[PDB]
């Protein structure tokens, strides 16, 4: 899996890819890893989809219960304190790494990253899943405070690319959401447009040299094609 | 007449009068007012002194609930007592559960639906206190009234207990739009000694709360030099 948030003003983005896998084989190549929780708080999932399919219908449960008797609509820091609770109470029994994200008019845009263990970080930007990993120097690299709604979807939409075009557990389509004080928007991108990938770049046109003909010389040259 | 002994039975008219007599000790009790303001709530009660040996800061009706809630019960101090730790746990529970400050409508719904559940059991009674609710949330200040019925009513301003007709009348010449923490904590004040009674209760002292913008929105008995 590969899943972020990422904070702009005004709102957060999630995002993203979407597979579910076995280990080395696809059992869904379509999943759906950003969950609603609330009108405009979201969860990206990630670890056993067991586990975190229940924790989120368990915490969209107790969201909706409180909205109704409040009258008002919930701030992203109940939806993160009572997952967060769920995560901890149960870290031993799951596999999950969660980030809760929102917009609500007290606070803005907020992200919260709810790693395995049940801590609960308040961040400008999470990361997670297995194709996190690739992608810490991405933002430290590429990533800037300041990004506009659109500048923040179509960063997402490039760092989940690169995650998943070297993370064997992570492919197929990506999925966006941003949540801001207007209308959810949700985006999908399929694989055949996707803004990255190995594939499709030039520098991995041409092939290495592994295969050299029986030759005369030691120097290198192309790789042989056909039988002498 | 066999029908006002237990609070689990209605009457022929549809009337509990377990619940009816217990509303009589209430008022009957000494005489708090509030008041709910552009900056705050005030809150304001006369403590019946029943000895002159007392040391001040005895048989305090006014207590905190939270960081940004108080109570200020009327009518029996015991039965009060009960329904200010209930409302603690509740405010507690908030910032648990939730994460967030408890809400001054939430709190008084769940102060109400506390006090009408020892209405329906034939083996309890109902409270003999009505509680006063005054809050600062982010839902701003808000003033609540519950009654031993379990009734929650949101006000301007308020009074119960024997003087309440009259300190009712004066409260009604106050503007609700205009008047601060301040003017509310004089204002208040001069109706509490103008509607005691000086032959039958000789020893008195007030007792006066506040969570107003001033006091960085904390519920506190007001300082001392200021009556």
């Amino acid at each position: 899996t590969t899943i972020m948030a990422v904070a702009f003003k005004g709102g957060v983005v999630l995002a993203a890819d979407s597979r579910t896998s076995t280990g080395t084989y696809v059992v869904n190549r379509a999943s759906n890893k950003l969950t609603k929780l609330a009108e405009k708080i979201y969860c990206c999932r990630s670890g056993s989809a067991a586990d975190t399919q229940a924790l989120a219908e368990q915490t969209a449960n107790y969201l909706e219960s409180y909205e109704i008797d409040t009258s008002k609509p919930v701030n992203v820091t109940t939806a993160a304190n009572i997952f967060k609770k769920l995560c901890y109470m149960n870290k031993w029994n799951i596999s999950a790494g969660i980030i809760v994200a929102g917009y609500d008019p007290l606070n803005g845009g907020s992200v919260y990253s709810i790693p395995s263990g049940g801590s609960c970080v308040k961040l400008d930007y999470a990361l997670g899943g297995s194709g996190s990993i690739f992608l810490y120097s991405f933002f430290d690299a590429n990533y800037k405070t300041g990004m506009s709604k659109e500048e923040c979807v179509c960063f997402c939409q490039r760092a989940v690319a690169h995650a998943y075009s070297r993370d064997g557990s992570s492919g197929g389509l990506i999925r966006t959401i941003a949540l801001h004080q207007g209308e959810p928007e949700d985006m999908t991108i399929p694989w055949t447009k996707t803004p990255y990938c190995m594939e499709k770049d030039p520098k991995y046109r041409d092939l290495a040299v592994q295969n050299p003909p029986f030759s005369s010389s030691a120097k290198i040259t192309v790789n042989q094609s056909r039988s002498e | 007449t066999e029908h006002d002994q237990s609070t689990d039975i209605f009457s022929a008219d549809g009337r509990v009068f377990q619940v009816e007599y217990a509303c009589k000790a209430v008022d009957n009790g000494s005489t708090a007012v509030a008041a709910c303001c552009t900056d705050g709530v005030v809150v304001a009660v006369e403590k019946i002194l029943t000895s002159r040996m007392l040391e001040e800061g005895s048989n305090d009706r006014i207590h905190a609930v939270d960081r940004q809630a108080g109570v200020c019960i009327c009518g029996m101090l015991p039965d009060g007592r009960a329904v200010v730790s209930r409302a603690r746990a509740e405010a507690e529970n908030s910032r648990d559960v939730f994460a967030t400050p408890i809400p001054g409508s939430v709190l008084a719904s769940r102060i109400g639906e506390f006090m009408h559940v020892y209405t329906t059991h034939y083996a309890y009674r109902p409270f003999g206190c009505s509680v006063i609710i005054a809050s600062y949330a982010d839902d701003g200040p808000q003033l609540f009234v519950s009654d031993p019925s379990g009734t929650v009513a949101g006000y301007y301003g308020i009074a119960l207990g024997k003087g309440k007709t009259v300190a009712k009348t004066e409260l009604e010449k106050l503007n609700f739009k205009s008047i601060t923490c301040d003017e509310a904590v004089v204002k208040l004040t001069k109706i509490l000694h103008d509607v005691h009674d000086k032959s039958k209760d000789k020893l008195y002292e007030l007792e006066v709360a506040w969570v107003c913008n001033k006091s960085n929105c904390v519920f506190q008995h007001v300082p001392n030099d200021m009556i």
